């Protein structure tokens, strides 16, 4: 129970990290996101 | 903040969906254009 | 009651605690042997405000 | 003699632009890809 | 049909390796290129 319980924590903010990061990497793009590939790998990456 | 943020990813996202329509339609008169330089280029060859 | 009989709107659905604070500030709580407890994270949240 | 000229001259221009269409046709073809793949990851970010 | 057969595949993989041969043509145009861009910046610095 208590490895669990680390373990959705570490998980919870996983998620939280992985969201805030896709938020902020889609409003600081500049131009389109198909311009530079660089955005459609880390967008790729952060869903996988 | 969040919303304005939110507001720019789902510009963001329009913006892309539109790019890829269009990007759909360079691809389809890129083939066309292909095309018809390929059936020309037979066409001189069995000229030569 | 009081704000409602006033037709002041207040959200309902969310508690205290996690209006007053996010789950970082109470992960990092948890991991300075905050005890987990409402009562607990609401002492927090008043010590940090 | 004359048409072997004509040979030469023309074939080698026709080479050239089969070898233009042969470039047009690997944009094409990362075209393609790069739709196929902002479409992937649009349709990914549906729930979003 | 035997010898048209023959020929709908050698004249178009000898076409394409045309277009291959003058791919490394532009290739060797750039390296030429970057060698000359380079002895002059060379000769350039031998005084520093």
């Amino acid at each position: 129970r208590s490895d669990l319980l680390k373990l959705q924590g570490e998980f919870q903010l996983r998620l939280r990290q992985l969201e805030k990061s896709l938020l902020q990497a889609l409003n600081e793009v500049k131009g389109r996101i198909l311009d530079d590939d660089t955005i459609i790998t880390t967008l790729e990456n952060l869903k996988r | 903040e969040q919303q304005m943020h939110l507001n720019v990813g789902l510009r963001k996202i329009k913006e892309t969906v539109d790019q890829v329509e269009e990007l759909r339609r360079d691809l389809r008169i890129k083939s066309q254009e292909l095309e018809v330089k390929n059936a020309a280029a037979n066409d001189k060859l069995k000229k030569m | 009651h009081h704000l409602q009989q006033a037709n002041i709107q207040f959200r309902t659905d969310i508690a205290r605690t996690e209006y007053l604070s996010n789950a970082d500030e109470r992960l990092r709580w948890q991991a300075s042997s905050l005890p987990a407890d409402d009562l607990c994270t609401e002492n927090a949240i008043m010590l940090k405000r | 003699r004359d048409l072997e000229a004509s040979i030469a001259r023309y074939k080698e221009e026709y080479a050239v632009l089969i070898s233009e269409a042969q470039a047009i046709k690997a944009d094409l073809a990362a075209v393609e890809a790069k739709v196929n793949r902002s479409t992937a990851l649009l349709k990914s970010l549906s729930a979003e």
